[PDB]
C-alpha cells in the first residue's frame, strides 16, 4: 500500500476553511462491516505526534472539535474547521491494517 | 499508559547498537509494540512490531537485514539492535504501541542517532 | 452465503480494537455454521455459531461464546475460569417479506448502541 | 438510567428511516422496562422490552413488530403476523466491564456483517 497525499505545503494563514486531501492506491474497506482503516496524525516539529482521527470519521478522546473528516472507498479528506495560532506543522496520514504505511506532509 | 526511555546514541561506524523502550502500564497480552522510524525530513515509515497473538516477528520489507526485535516479558521492556550502521542511522527512531490491529495510540520520545 | 473470514472492526469499549475470525465448517448433525478466532489454543478462543432452520416458520439462531483464561498455580496449561455468553433468536414467519426482516435486524443492531443499552449492559443497572 | 425517549436513525433496508419510541412504564411483577412507538393504535405498535436479573446476571431484550392488514368485511385491522427478536446475555458474577462491553459490541457489529445481512434477509444457511 502507498499513501500519496496532497503537496507538502499549504498557504492558509488564519480563519480560512482549509481542507487536507489524501488519496490511496488500493481499497481500504478491509473490515467486513464498512469501516475505513485510516488514522490522521499531526506532528509538531519538537516532539512525538498525536493521534487525531481513526476510522477516518471518529474523533479521538481529548481532541478539539475542529478536526473532522469524511471517508470514501479510496479518496479521503480532512476538513479542519478553521486554523488557530498553533494548528500547523505536518499532518501525517496512515492506513493501519496488516502492514502500516505513512506518507504526506504539512 | 505511558512509555519512555531513549538515549542519544552517537556511536559511529557499522559495529552494533542497542535501542530500548521501557514500556509501563500495559501488558503484551493483546497489544502490539511497533517500532516506526522517522528518518530525517518527511514520512516516517514503519519498521515492525511484536505481537504474541500474531507471531511477534513481522518485519517490514527492505529492513529485514538490519532489524532484530526481541522483547523481554519479565520487566515489560522491548529493545532492538541494528547489525550494520552505514547510512541508515540518520535520525530519531520512535517507539509505538497500540491495539492488535488498531491505530497507534501513544508514542514515547525517540532516541537521536 | 458461502463462509469466509470475517473481520469485525470498531469493536471494544473504546471502539479501537478489531478482530479477525475465520470459519471452521458446518456441523452435519444440525447445520450450525461455526466461526472462531485463531487464538493458538482451541479452548481459549472466542467463537460464534449461526444457524437458520426450515419450516411452521423460520428461525435464525446466533450464539456468541467467549471464555476468559487464567494461569492458576499448580498447573502449566491455563484453564477456563469464567465464560461470557450471548444469544439471539429471530422467529420470522413464512409470509414475511425481506423488508420487514431487514427492519427488525437493523433496529436490533442500532438498539445495542443506544445510550439505554450501552448503560444497562455495561454496568448492569436495570432501567427504571 | 431512567427510561427516556429513544430515537434510532439510519434504520431499514437503505438506512433512510427513523424510528422514535417512548417508554410505557415498568411492570412491577417481573421488572421489565417497556418501550413502544406512537402508532396511534395500541394493538399495532412496535415494542421493545428490556430486563436485567439479579443473582449470574442475565439481560433479556425482546422485540415485537406486528403487521397490519385490512380485514375483509370489517373496519378494525388485525395483527396478521408478528416478527419476533430475542437477545439473552449471561455474564457471570466476576466478569469485568471490558468483557461485557466487548460482547455487546461484538453482537452489535456482527449483526451488520455481510454474513448476517444475508442469513436474515435472504434466509439462506451459511
Amino acid at each position: 500500500i502507498v499513501m500519496s497525499q496532497s503537496p507538502s505545503s499549504l498557504a492558509v494563514s488564519i480563519g480560512e476553511k482549509v481542507t487536507l486531501t489524501c488519496k490511496s492506491s488500493q481499497s481500504l474497506l478491509f473490515s467486513s462491516n464498512q469501516k475505513n482503516y485510516l488514522a490522521w496524525y499531526q506532528q509538531n516539529p519538537g516532539q512525538s505526534p498525536k493521534l487525531l482521527i481513526y476510522w477516518a470519521s471518529t474523533r479521538e478522546s481529548g481532541v478539539p472539535d475542529r478536526f473532522t473528516g469524511s471517508g470514501s472507498g479510496t479518496d479521503f479528506t480532512l476538513t479542519i474547521s478553521s486554523v488557530k495560532a498553533e494548528d500547523l506543522a505536518i499532518y501525517y496520514c496512515q492506513q493501519y491494517f496488516r502492514y502500516p504505511a505513512f506518507g504526506g506532509g504539512t | 499508559v505511558q512509555l519512555q526511555q531513549s538515549g542519544p546514541e552517537l556511536v559511529k561506524s557499522g559495529t552494533s547498537v542497542k535501542l530500548s523502550c521501557k514500556a509501563s502500564g500495559y501488558s503484551f497480552t493483546d497489544h502490539s509494540l511497533h517500532w516506526v522510524k522517522q528518518s530525517h525530513g518527511e514520512s516516517l515509515e514503519w519498521i515492525g512490531y511484536f505481537s504474541p497473538n500474531n507471531g511477534g516477528t513481522i518485519y517490514n520489507q527492505k529492513f529485514m537485514g538490519k532489524a532484530t526485535l526481541t522483547v523481554d516479558r519479565s520487566s515489560s521492556t522491548a529493545y532492538m539492535d541494528l547489525h550494520n550502521l552505514t547510512s541508515a542511522d540518520s535520525a530519531v527512531y520512535f517507539c509505538s504501541t497500540g491495539w492488535d490491529y488498531g491505530p497507534f495510540d501513544s508514542w514515547g520520545q525517540g532516541t537521536t542517532l | 452465503a458461502k463462509l469466509e473470514t470475517v473481520t469485525l472492526g470498531n469493536i471494544g469499549k473504546d471502539g479501537k480494537q478489531t478482530l479477525v475470525l475465520n470459519p471452521r465448517g458446518v456441523n452435519p448433525t444440525n447445520g450450525v455454521a461455526s466461526l472462531s478466532q485463531a487464538g493458538a489454543v482451541p479452548a481459549l478462543e472466542k467463537r460464534v455459531t449461526v444457524s437458520v432452520s426450515q419450516p411452521k416458520n423460520y428461525k435464525v439462531q446466533v450464539k456468541i461464546q467467549n471464555p476468559t483464561a487464567c494461569t492458576a498455580n499448580g498447573s502449566c496449561d491455563p484453564s477456563v475460569t469464567r465464560q461470557a455468553y450471548a444469544d439471539v433468536t429471530f422467529s420470522f414467519t413464512q409470509y414475511s417479506t425481506d423488508e420487514e426482516r431487514a427492519f427488525v435486524r437493523t433496529e436490533l443492531a442500532a438498539l445495542l448502541a443506544s445510550p439505554l443499552l450501552i448503560d444497562a449492559i455495561d454496568q448492569l443497572n436495570p432501567a427504571y
